């Protein structure tokens, strides 16, 4: 993209919705890409999000109050490219840059899940999901995570 | 031949340079310099760096001439990021690099001086040091390490009236060089202090790696200033100072000289300083303004990404060198294209004069070698990394 | 919210106080603990609650380019009010 | 002149390391993993080799993560495993190779998401 | 354009030609010429030629590099040759600068280049020193910048940045005694790379 | 499998490289203690270097050996030319360091490296 | 400034200088300590339109290098011969 | 355990121990080898001192920082004792002078200092108590010095019965008041070295077995005072009433006590350490079997 | 373009001879440099009356750090990470979690002094103005632990030295 | 005549012409021990010969030095004399022939 801006208007701003104990939503930074629409839809096998509304106040969500709580619900948090769905428990913890990355495997259940150990300073920070095509893809478990 | 290498048989500590000398009565036989007393492996540690992390390094080498160290490591990232700095920028560089050539002369005629007894020039031209140094500290809020000058061009514009007060200093300077003059120049004393001590040919000063007044005292006719010119310095009118029987007199007259018409380039600066912004208007280069980061999101990205990652530099390999206060500073700058230099080979005119010692002490006697050691003008900061 | 515990030692404003069988506060003894006794939690709990006449409002912390980045805060909910995520002001529809 | 030497490479002598730090370390040469927070895969073109991770304990003064491990933070990056593992032997350090993770080409249909009688059929857009 | 740094056609075709004649010359040492969009000129060179290409270069009426301007070397622990050394020579007769690069390992000596260049007595010594490559018959090859007896050569990509051994004054023993590094804070490595590749013009292919 | 030697052309032409160091350090330690005062007996200094010397006894690389020669005449000229100081010298001592066990019970207890 | 007409006579007198049109210390010739706020100006690339940067990109213009040769007619010189310098009309002797 | 004193690192400057260490007397010639090997190993070390914090520099080096600890206190007060201990998990008493001054006499320093800082140890509730004693210790001693350590020892037993006591003969060392007694001038000495005393010190804070016990600290071999006396003008090739009442006293021996190679401390021999104390100063001497 | 600086002919009539033999005998260069000493010991000195007098600063000076707050007293400072990230020193060490208020803030921001090069590049990374190079620079100490900034200290400065720093931001602010 | 050349070291010369003419004449004699196909003696008579016809051309020294564009004249007798030395290691050397040993595969590739 470009390195400046020309837009010299006011902005949008949208209100945030609950959807549970481990997804927190700030629902501006929503770029309406409809990735976690289609994840819960197709990988988790809910319908419980959507979009409502039209035109620029299309907006993602459950439209009413309503928990996605799903055994693959936070791996919305991964697909989301920005940072409008993100984990509850990990916030504002630590950032990229500082983390070391520890290639391990899950022992929550015995499908053996690659996973990634962010550590800081000695201590663990977050899990994240390894790819690995034979066995959980790209996703884990809200245990595992 | 009596030996003086500051060990067992003989108590005494070296300091910044241990001299290993062989002695035959008066005369020196052999003159061995143990360096690495300040080596602290700042080549390693720029590997670790971004490249604008590694910037302040760069004021910690020749730590007289800090913004001629930032200008040479800027344009070498200019040179691989193949931008430029704006040319209102390029006048500030030339003007504090022409001011820090000023600092730095003062230090290395004053404190040469001073090692061999004449103690009292070092105080008036250092009060001229002082007032350099509130020019420093007036547009970076540092009075040595500015980190003023970056990739891109100048961190901060000059702020109002600075102009006018480096006026005020120029047009007084040359009657303190004067004064300087007067007690040097014609003094017997210092004449046979200087004059025939460390000659060295003009084939012998090239095949040696020398540079700079090392060069120009043998009467080379050789200025990166003139023959590889950067920034705006084919903008502006000056003289080099030639030597003629390359011997420590020569050179002490050539750098009295480079001040006066370092002086004389100030003054061109100073009218010609043209108006615009400070650094290259590329927002993925340098950051924006900080107005600007707060009410534009593209703006915010860019800072964001420029204080944490830092800016890409495309793969590559450069020779950059400046003709700095001291000689040909230069650095082999390795890009891999990541926002870290892979290596950053610093090539600092001092080393080079400095393994040239035992060449130009021949002959000589032990009191000369304080002489020698003062000509060729020796920052350990730069020789040992 | 300056509050000492029952050791008698200070407790700052990130929670952290030494407990009974810490040797750690041997640091102290013969010299003081800096605690900073002005809680910024505490502070902007006293800002009132700015009454605006609009569904979105922006902030940008006062004093123009010397304040944080501008942000647009949208106040459609009624059961609470929107809050700057930059400086914690408080506003509300009316 | 050239001469004949049919013996292995080892360096180990003449690195400077210390014993400890060569026969009780374990190096791993792998790929990246693709940080799965995005979906750029720049990160994961070339080979790393790093070392097994060792005890940090707090600084008792300020709390800070110290370490006695002088290889705690050394990270080497190799064009190909086969680099990688010379690297290594010649250096005299156990190393586990991991092979890389390549993923696998799908089969992508805008078309699939309005099918007749498919359960490809997607309910919203 | 303003934030552009032009380029240079005439000076680009120019090293490109004096490329082709260093190489044409000495076709029995160069094993490639190359010159970058910044216009600086690259001959890259078997280990063998250091002496005869640099006495060439220094001594040839059309190349006159009588300056040595600094010799360094480059650790790439990927190339079995790890180690990259660099010739960066300045010729006062024509204003002009060469890169001249060769290579070596850990165990094969580069002849010493401090009889066609007096500078590179030195320069020799710190990539001995920092680097660990060996310089034939140099006059006085030995440690320079490091301390004595220090162990290692520390600007291998594979020397840890803190080194292995740290130093402090022990008033049991009465002198400075060397110890196993240990830090109250350890340096904290950060990934910065980001996953979006942002040159183009230099992908390597798959 | 062909190289450049450095030195010696074969494993015969490096011992006899070893063993000409080894005289020199050798005959250079009662120098080296009265010429730095140490406080360990010639015994000892001499023991050292031949521990020094068999802890590379394994090599059969004669360029690995050539480097290592060149390394041991460049620490023995530093010895002789009285560049090291005494610190120098009596760093090959370790004489403040802890003995670490090497045991696996000894390991076992004090933390969790092998 | 201070020096009274005889000491400021010696002292000329002395160094063979007029001293006081030259003093090195600093009067009321300063800048003041307080200036008006600035604005500076912004650089060719604030512009609302005809401003894309794939135009202006400098990095992205950078290629590898020209290999003329790869192991894989008249003589030249890396560049002209240099001119002789001219001695300075200004000053040629000192 | 507490978190906080669980050991970590690799026993270095800056690993933790886990040892939270009160030192009296820790600015003399047996303290500065107790705190600096407390220091080597990342102990923190609490040091009450009574001389000008210019006398206590020295010491400063000895530890990462934040690791040295610097109190004031009075022997004879006890509020400044409670202070400087209640933190600490041993608490190592090196508190003595060699002759007595209009202030302090023997029984001060010897009697009523040490059973002041067990009594307030031990209330405190410090669980490591370590006393140096003397070998020669004994009521029935000429010396008013080693009359007092008699007293004292029994004292601090009684009032702190978990205390390690240490008995070292006379002890030599670059500072010591022995060696270079000699150099600047019927009995049978056994001198002990100087790092031996400070590393069984050491290793009797982290062995369980030695609370509650009595060790002598001698050195392997018993010498004619008259013999190593020669021996020391051999090797440097060349005062109170009290203190010749004690190098007059022959070192006494004690088999019942455990010594120093029960805390796994091997003694040195005076030749091998003789030369490190005596060169500043410019053949072996009978032993007695 | 080049000059001379030592190519001059001596002249050899006796006069300009003569010249030089009084020069020797009569040292007039050595007594000529004794009237520039000369006129310098009537000339007032350059000296300034330390700590009663003090040398003169500019607006942008780097000193002391501070954390500074809003007009509220909330702390600017929002965990971004931004100046740790930036510090060529690694001299910064920041820990951060949800404030029970919910916002985002530090619970660890750590400066060691004996780290930090003064660059300022910190309160540049900053997008908030949170962390300031303030203007004190006369807080020498007497030990090695006092110069280890931990967040109260940094606050603390903050509201120590607040009433410059702002003055400071105010007219420097312009020019960033 | 020239009272100096202005480079320490570097004496003035009498009769540059001269030694010149014996200097390049020395280098074509050199030259002739090389294969005629190497192109260090294609190229370097080339220039050897275009030099040597100025000196015959230009009888005066400063005129001549203008035309060489080597400096002063003792600087081009003085890169003459390295010619010379320069051509007689190359007999030795002999740079000519084919490449000694081609480089690993990817021994130039950066970025790696
Ligand atoms: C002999 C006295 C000379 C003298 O004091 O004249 C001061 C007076 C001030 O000269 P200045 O350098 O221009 O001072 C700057 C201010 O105007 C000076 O005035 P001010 O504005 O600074 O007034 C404030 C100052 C003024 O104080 C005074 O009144 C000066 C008293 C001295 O008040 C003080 O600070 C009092 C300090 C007293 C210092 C101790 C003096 C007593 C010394 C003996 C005990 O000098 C003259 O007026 C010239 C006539 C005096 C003869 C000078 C002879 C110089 C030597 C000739 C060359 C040979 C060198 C060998
Ligand atoms: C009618 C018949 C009459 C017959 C008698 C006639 C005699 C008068 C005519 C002759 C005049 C004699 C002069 C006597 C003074 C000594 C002169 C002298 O020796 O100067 C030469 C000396 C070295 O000079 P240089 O440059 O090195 O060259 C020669 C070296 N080959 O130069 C030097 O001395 C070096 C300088 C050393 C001094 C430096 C530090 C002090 C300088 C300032 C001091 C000012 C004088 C103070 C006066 C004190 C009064 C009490
Ligand atoms: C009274 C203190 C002396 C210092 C103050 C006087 C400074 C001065 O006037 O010296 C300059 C003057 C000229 O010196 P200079 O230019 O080298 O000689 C060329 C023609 N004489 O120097 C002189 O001509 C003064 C001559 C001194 C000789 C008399 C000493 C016996
Ligand atoms: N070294 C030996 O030869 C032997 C020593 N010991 C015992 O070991 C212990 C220490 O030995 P050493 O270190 O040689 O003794 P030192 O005299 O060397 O040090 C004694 C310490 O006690 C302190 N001290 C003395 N009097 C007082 C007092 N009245 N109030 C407070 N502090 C005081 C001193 O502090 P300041 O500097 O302030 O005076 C000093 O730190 C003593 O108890 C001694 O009896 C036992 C056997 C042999
Ligand atoms: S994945 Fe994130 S950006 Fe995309 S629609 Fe869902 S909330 Fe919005
Ligand atoms: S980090 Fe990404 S998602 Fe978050 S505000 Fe910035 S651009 Fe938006
Ligand atoms: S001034 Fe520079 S070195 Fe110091 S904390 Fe800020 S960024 Fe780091
Ligand atoms: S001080 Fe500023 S840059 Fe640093 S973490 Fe706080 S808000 Fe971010
Ligand atoms: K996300
Ligand atoms: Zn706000």
């Amino acid at each position: 993209g470009s390195d400046r801006s020309r837009f010299l208007e006011g902005k949008r701003a949208v209100e945030d919705k609950n959807i549970g104990p481990l997804v927190k939503t700030i629902m501006t930074r929503c770029i309406q890409c409809t990735r976690c629409i289609r994840f819960a839809s197709e990988i988790a096998g809910v319908d419980d999000l959507g979009t409502t509304g039209r035109g620029n106040d299309m907006q993602v969500g459950t439209y009413i109050e309503k928990m996605f709580m799903s055994e693959l619900s936070g791996n919305i948090i991964d697909i989301c490219p920005v940072g409008a769905l993100t984990s509850k428990p990990y916030a504002f913890t630590a950032r990229p840059w500082e983390t070391r990355k520890t290639e391990s495997i899950d022992v929550m259940d015995a499908v053996g899940s690659n996973i990634v150990v962010s550590t800081r300073t000695g201590e663990v920070m977050r899990i994240l999901p390894r790819m690995h095509e034979d066995i959980n893809e790209e996703w884990i478990s809200d245990k595992t995570r | 031949n009596l030996t003086l290498n500051f060990g067992p048989q003989h108590p005494a500590a070296h300091g910044v340079l241990r001299l290993v000398m062989e002695l035959s009565g008066e005369m020196v036989r052999k003159c061995d310099p143990h360096i690495g007393l300040l080596h602290r492996g700042t080549e390693k540690l720029i590997e670790y760096k971004t490249y604008l992390q590694a910037l302040p390094y760069f004021d910690r080498l020749d730590y007289v001439s800090m913004m001629c160290n930032e200008q040479a490591y800027s344009l070498a990232v200019e040179k691989l990021l193949n931008i430029r700095p704006p040319p209102r920028a390029q006048w500030i560089r030339v003007l504090f690099g022409e001011i820090t050539r000023l600092l730095n002369h003062i230090m290395a005629v004053t404190t040469h001086a001073l090692d061999i007894g004449a103690m009292t020039p070092f105080f008036w031209m250092f009060e001229e040091r002082e007032k350099m140094f509130e020019f420093y500290e007036r547009v970076s809020g540092a009075r040595m390490h500015a980190a003023y000058v970056r990739p891109g061009g100048v961190h901060q514009d000059l702020p109002l009236g600075l102009m006018d007060d480096i006026y005020e200093f120029s047009k007084n300077f040359s009657l303190r060089i004067d004064e300087l003059e007067e007690m040097l120049t014609n003094n017997r004393i210092w004449r046979n202090r200087t004059v025939d001590i460390g000659i060295v040919t003009a084939e012998d000063a090239l095949n040696y790696g020398f540079s700079g007044v090392m060069l120009r005292g043998s009467g080379i006719q050789w200025d990166l200033r003139k023959t590889q010119p950067y920034d705006v310095y084919d903008q502006v009118e000056f003289d080099v100072p030639i030597g003629s029987r390359g011997d420590c007199y020569d050179r002490y007259l050539c750098r009295v000289e480079e001040m006066r018409q370092s002086i004389r380039i100030i003054s061109q600066c100073l009218n010609k300083m043209p108006p615009g912004e400070i650094k290259v208007d590329d927002a993925k280069v340098s950051p924006p303004k900080r107005a600007e980061m707060k009410t534009s999101m593209e703006s915010l990205i860019h800072h964001f990404k420029l204080y944490t990652e830092g800016y890409q530099v495309p793969p590559g390999a450069t020779y950059t060198a400046i003709e700095a206060p001291k000689g040909e500073f230069g650095v082999y700058l390795v890009s891999d294209g990541s926002s870290r230099p892979y290596r950053c080979k610093i090539k600092a005119p001092g080393f080079a004069h400095l393994a040239g010692l035992d060449k130009m002490s021949k002959g000589h006697m032990l009191a000369d070698v304080v002489a020698i050691i003062g000509t060729q003008d020796i920052v350990f900061g730069e020789v040992d990394r | 919210g300056v509050r000492t515990s029952p050791t008698g030692e200070k407790v700052t404003h990130t929670g952290q106080v030494y407990d009974d069988g810490d040797y750690r506060k041997v640091r102290f003894v013969g010299r003081q603990k800096e605690v900073n006794e002005n809680f910024a939690i505490d502070l902007i709990a006293e800002q009132p609650v700015s009454q605006v006449g609009s569904r979105v409002i922006s902030c940008d912390g006062g004093g123009g380019a010397l304040g944080h980045p501008r942000v647009y805060i949208n106040l459609d909910k009624e059961t609470k009010t929107g809050t700057c995520g930059y400086c914690g002001l408080q506003f509300r529809q009316q | 002149q050239l001469i004949t030497v049919d013996e292995k490479l080892d360096i180990t002598t003449i690195t400077g390391v210390p014993e400890e730090h060569i026969k009780t370390r374990k190096a791993r040469i792998f790929v990246p993993a693709r940080n799965n927070m995005q979906s750029g895969v720049n990160n994961t073109k070339k080979w790393k080799m790093e070392f097994d991770t060792r005890e940090r304990w707090e600084n008792p003064l300020m709390g800070w993560a110290s370490t006695a491990d002088p290889l705690s933070n050394l990270v080497l990056t190799f064009s190909t495993k086969e680099d990688a593992v010379a690297f290594a032997e010649k250096n005299g350090w156990s190393y586990d190779v991991e092979e890389r993770k390549v993923p696998k080409p799908k089969s992508k249909s805008y078309g699939a998401n309005f099918s007749w009688n498919k359960r490809t059929r997607v309910s919203t857009k | 354009r303003p934030t552009v740094r032009p380029r240079n056609d005439v000076a680009h075709k120019q090293l490109s030609a004096f490329g082709e004649y260093v190489a044409e010359i000495l076709p029995k040492y160069v094993q490639q010429v190359q010159v970058s969009c910044f216009n600086e000129l690259e001959i890259c060179i078997h280990p063998d030629g250091v002496i005869p290409v640099l006495t060439f270069l220094r001594d040839h009426s059309n190349a006159q590099f009588k300056s040595l301007a600094d010799l360094t070397a480059v650790d790439i622990p990927t190339r079995q040759n790890r180690f990259e050394i660099v010739y960066n020579l300045l010729s006062l007769r024509f204003n002009s600068r060469i890169r001249v690069k060769t290579y070596t390992d850990e165990l094969t000596p580069i002849e010493s280049s401090v009889p066609v260049y007096k500078a590179a007595n030195w320069y020799e010594r710190e990539i001995w020193d920092m680097f660990g490559v060996f310089f034939a018959n140099h006059p006085d090859l030995r440690r320079i910048l490091t301390d004595y007896g220090f162990e290692g050569h520390p600007f291998r990509k594979d020397f840890p940045l803190s080194g292995y051994v740290e130093l402090r004054y022990d008033d049991e023993v009465k002198r400075v005694v060397a110890e196993p590094v240990e830090l109250a804070q350890e340096f904290r490595k950060f990934d910065l790379n980001s996953p979006w590749e942002a040159f183009p013009a230099y992908r390597q292919p798959p | 499998t062909s190289v450049k030697p450095i030195f010696s052309r074969d494993m015969n032409e490096a011992k006899r490289r070893v063993r000409e160091l080894y005289r020199a350090w050798y005959r250079e330690v009662p120098n080296t203690v009265h010429l730095f005062q140490l406080d360990i007996s010639v015994k000892q200094g001499r023991d050292k270097v031949r521990e020094m010397f068999k802890k590379n006894a394994h090599i059969t690389d004669p360029r690995v050996v050539d480097l290592l020669v060149i390394k041991g005449k460049m620490e023995l000229e530093e010895t002789i030319k009285v560049w090291k100081q005494r610190t120098h010298v009596m760093r090959f001592f370790h004489e403040t360091e802890a003995p670490r066990p090497k045991d696996f019970l000894s390991k076992f207890y004090v933390g969790h490296d092998p | 400034a201070s020096a009274t007409r005889f000491i400021q006579w010696l002292r000329n007198w002395a160094s063979g200088r007029d001293l006081q049109a030259k003093l090195q210390l600093r009067y009321q010739e300063i800048s003041k300590r307080t200036q008006p706020p600035p604005k500076l100006p912004v650089g060719p690339s604030h512009k609302l339109s005809n401003n894309y940067y794939c135009t202006r990109d400098g990095r992205r213009e950078a290629m590898p290098p020209s290999i003329v040769m790869s192991s894989q007619k008249k003589a030249v010189s890396p560049a002209p011969p240099i001119k002789r310098w001219e001695l300075s009309q200004d000053e040629p002797y000192l | 355990l507490h978190h906080a004193v669980i050991p970590h690192g690799k026993g270095g400057r800056s690993s933790v121990s886990g040892i939270v260490a009160t030192v009296f007397g820790a600015t003399g010639f047996l303290g500065r080898y107790v705190v600096n090997h407390l220091g080597r190993m990342g102990s923190q070390v609490i040091v009450p001192h009574r001389c000008e914090p210019y006398d206590t520099m020295h010491l400063r080096p000895m530890g990462d920082l934040g690791q040295i600890i610097f109190m004031d206190w009075n022997g004879r007060d006890k509020d400044s004792i409670r202070r400087a201990v209640e933190h600490s998990s041993v608490v190592i008493n090196l508190v003595g002078r060699e002759w007595e001054t209009q202030n302090f006499d023997f029984e001060d320093v010897f009697v009523k200092i040490p059973q002041a800082i067990a009594q307030v140890s031990k209330e405190a509730g410090v669980e490591k108590f370590i006393h140096i004693s003397h070998l020669n210790a004994d009521i029935k001693s000429s010396s008013k010095y080693l009359r007092s350590k008699a007293v004292g020892e029994k004292e601090v037993r009684e009032t702190f019965p978990e205390a390690t006591i240490i008995k070292p003969a006379e002890i030599f060392g670059r500072e010591d008041r022995f060696l270079n007694y000699f150099a600047n001038i019927k009995t049978v000495k056994q001198p002990v070295y100087i790092v031996d005393v400070t590393k069984g010190i050491i290793n009797a804070i982290k062995d369980p077995d030695a609370r509650g016990k009595t060790f002598a600290f001698v050195g392997p071999s018993r010498y004619l005072l008259f013999d190593l006396v020669q021996y020391v003008f051999a090797v440097a090739h060349r005062t109170t009433r009290d203190k010749v009442e004690r190098i007059h006293t022959t070192d006494k021996i004690l088999p019942h006590l455990p010594g120093l190679e029960d805390l796994g401390v091997e003694a040195t021999p005076l030749e091998l350490k003789a030369i490190e104390v005596l060169r500043r100063h410019r053949q072996p001497a009978k032993t007695i079997p | 373009t080049y000059k001379y600086v030592n190519l001059r002919e001596p002249s050899m009539d006796m006069k300009s001879v003569t010249d030089r033999a009084a020069q020797t005998l009569l040292w007039t260069e050595l007594i000529r440099g004794l009237g520039m000493t000369l006129s310098y010991l009537f000339r007032e000195p350059a000296t300034i009356n330390y700590p009663f007098e003090k040398g003169p600063l500019s607006p942008r000076f780097r000193g002391e750090h501070a954390l500074r707050r809003y007009p509220s007293g909330e702390e600017r400072c929002i965990a971004c990470k931004l100046c740790e990230a930036v510090c060529p020193a690694q001299a910064i060490t920041i820990e951060a979690e949800p404030r029970a208020d919910g916002s985002r803030r530090t619970t660890r921001y750590d400066i060691d002094m004996t780290k930090c090069i003064y660059c300022g590049f910190c309160q540049e990374a900053c997008p908030v103005d949170a962390i300031v190079e303030g203007p004190n620079f006369e807080f020498s100490t007497e030990t090695h632990e006092e110069l280890l900034y931990n967040k109260e200290k940094l606050l603390n400065n903050g509201d120590k030295w607040e009433a410059e720093i702002a003055a400071n931001i105010q007219a420097d602010y312009l020019y960033r | 005549l020239k009272k100096t050349t202005g480079l320490v070291g570097l004496a003035v010369c009498e009769t540059p012409h001269e030694r010149l003419k014996i200097l390049y004449t020395k280098i074509l004699d050199v030259l002739g021990h090389i294969p005629k196909n190497a192109a260090y003696r294609k190229y370097t008579e080339q220039i050897t010969n275009e030099k040597l016809s100025m000196v015959k051309a230009e009888p005066d020294v400063k005129k001549l030095e203008e035309r060489l564009q080597g400096g002063q004249i003792e600087e081009v007798i003085l890169q003459a004399e390295n010619e010379l030395s320069l051509a007689r290691k190359m007999i030795q050397w002999k740079p000519w022939e084919p490449l000694v040993e081609e480089p690993p595969a990817s021994q130039w590739k950066w970025p790696i």
